[PDB]
RNA sequence: AGGGAAAGGUGAAAAGAACCCCGGGAGGGGAGUGAAAUAGAGCCUGAAACCGUGGGCUUACAAGCAGUCACGGCCCCAAGGGGUUGUGGCGUGCCUAUUGAAGCAUGAGCCGGCGACUCACGGUCGUGGGCGAGCUUAAGCCGUUGAGGCGGAGGCGUA
RNA sequence: UGGGGCUAGGAGUGAAAAGCUAACCGAGCCCGGAGAUAGCUGGUUCUCCCCGAAAUGACUUUAGGGUCAGCCUCAGGCGC
RNA sequence: GGGAUGACCCCAGGCGGUAGGGGAGCGUUCCCGAUGCCGAUGAAGGCCGACCCGCGAGGGCGGCUGGAGGUAAGGGAAGUGCGAAUGCCGGCAUGAGUAACGAUAAAGAGGGUGAGAAUCCCUCUCGCCGUAAGCCCAAGGGUUCCUACGCAAUGGUCGUC
């Protein structure tokens, strides 16, 4: 049994958010919270949010038990970009792409027997 | 620097207006072409 | 748009190879004494605080 | 205007699918959408009412339209295509070998 | 004056997800509808480039148009295959243009889709048939309503 | 210097540079003639089988283009 | 060469190839075959295979996906096969977490408010303009004025503004 999260369309670039997801991959639920607490990045807030909703779901929905929980796996995939114009000299005009993310977390229960 | 568009409403109406276009046979043809095309404005959009 | 410019598309492999050192660091933490919590050392932190010093609340 | 069709405010049998063979009355006809009513299809569409003045919507709901070709009108027996008769003054519709 | 785009598709039926749970929301996780919900709403099918996670083999005294041939090791169903590659042998990209190009000569970031020897009327060889010292109809007229007939003005040929 | 007017495309205007005439004027912009023409440059898409050249001569307002000859190919006939 | 021509057996030669000439095939769309044949016990299309048949282009077979179409034998038409055209349309890469964030007049703290504040409100310090970076009209613009609820986007960061 595992619990699943998934936050879609978040509005931040994958390459940047991944940086902090790779931090907590495979750790007790307890440590993760503190890693994120004191990790100093915009993506903290986003990943924290998705890490909690996942664990609520474990306890509440699949009766899994808070204390046993850990990050079984996590990953962040890319969504569709927001295209925007940036005027230049000699009126030349480039296109800037505001990138976007789908963040995923899944918890498991450590040991059993 | 000062550029090419220097808007003046009297000027525009006297130059590209309806009454203007109907005075000259060439201006008459403009409309006739425009209408047959199904333009929604025969003359430049000007009011207040 | 001007003088110097890349000769070739940088290959996926050499892209990622640049990034070997881009890896991150976990923040360094100690257990808040005089209270059950984690906190980064040499810091005052608001579940707790200090002694001959300022902090959150006391009623 | 070519809109007009088969049945009206009266008794009919189903020959459809899910509710095959049924009998129910008046169809409360559309017909812009080509359908009927009967007492047939019911579904519970989950609710809270249009405005919770006289509060909530309830949980058994109403009848579904049902495609107008799935019904088949009936008299002293079963279905029969409708036929038409002059009256020698007005106009009405007789079932094939029977009446109305 | 004038120029001039892009952009179609849930499901038989909205039955378009009440209620609960984390979140400011957006999203999700349970529940429920449905034959089907990776049919959940710029929703049929969903190919390729491109970006991730997990697993097997593999690499920090090497040197290369990136492959091929041969041994050898490991990993997965069995005297045989598949995946990977340690060492050894051999090896100057594709296209165009050219007397001559790996060429330091032209073109191309990569993937998908669009993209260039046609038709009419004359002509000339060849060829499968019809009829033959002859062969053949045009416009039109009559029928059919995916039926075919008639129509020698004319044309080629017989010096 | 503000406001109101007039002059235009082989035409205007010019204390004269071939300057200016709506961000490129030794002849404006738009649409049409029009799919101008281009002896020049580029490109031309599935598979197997058999044969397989030329870069010479003559003439050519010809010389990196052509027309005839020569050399490749297929069909019919002739037969050392 | 057999010659019961069997297109099958025996023998002997030929088979590098650009411009070109000639010969065979494979596949795509559509028509007759069709009031038919296959089809929800799964059409077309999609994804996999070390299997079978073809010299090859190709064609079968099996497993998963898909949910309503497909169309033999034998023939007939053509918008019929792409890798290149500084080709056209669209999508996604590289440079890269790189250069930039638009006047060198300049900031600091304390209180509010809020899920969230360097970036909003208030106060106190500091700096800049003052024939202006102040005030009043004309043109041009067309609701940007004022207020209450808001923050997905627009704002070169943030945003409760």
């Amino acid at each position: 049994m595992e619990a699943k999260a998934i936050a879609r369309y978040v509005r931040i670039s994958p390459r940047k958010v991944r940086l902090v997801v790779d931090l907590i991959r495979g750790k007790s639920l307890e440590e993760a919270r503190n890693i994120l607490r004191y990790t100093n990045k915009r993506g903290a807030y986003f990943v924290a949010k998705v890490l909690e909703s996942a664990a609520a779901n474990a306890v509440n929905n699949h009766d899994m038990l808070e204390d046993r929980l850990y990050v079984k796996a996590a990953y962040v995939d890319e969504g569709p970009a927001l295209k925007r114009v940036l005027p230049r000299a000699r009126g030349r005009a480039d296109i800037i792409k505001k990138r976007t993310s789908h963040i995923t977390v899944i918890l498991g229960e450590k040991h059993g027997k | 620097m000062k550029r090419t568009w220097q808007p003046n409403r009297r000027k525009r109406a006297k130059t590209h207006g309806f009454r203007a276009r109907m005075r000259t046979p060439g201006g008459r043809k403009v409309l006739k072409r425009r209408r047959q095309k199904g333009r929604w404005r025969l003359t430049p959009a000007v009011r207040k | 748009a001007k003088h110097p410019v890349p000769k070739k598309k940088t290959s996926k492999a050499r892209r990622d190879a640049r990034r070997s050192h881009h890896a991150l660091t976990p923040p360094t933490l100690v257990p808040c004494p005089e209270c059950k919590a984690m906190k980064p050392p040499h810091t005052v932190c608001p579940e707790c605080g200090y002694y001959a010093g300022r902090k959150v609340l006391e009623v | 205007r070519v809109k007009m069709h088969v049945k009206k405010g009266d008794t009919v049998l189903v020959a459809s699918g899910k509710y095959k063979g049924r009998v129910g009355k008046v169809k409360e006809v559309l017909p812009k959408k080509y359908a009927v009513i009967v007492e047939g299809v019911n579904i519970v569409k989950k609710a809270v009412r249009v405005s919770p003045k006289y509060p909530q919507g309830g949980f058994i709901e109403k009848e579904a339209p049902l495609h107008a070709s799935k019904v088949r009108p009936i008299c002293p027996a079963c279905g029969k295509p409708t036929r038409v008769r002059k009256k020698f003054l007005e106009n009405g519709k007789k079932i094939r070998v029977c009446a109305k």
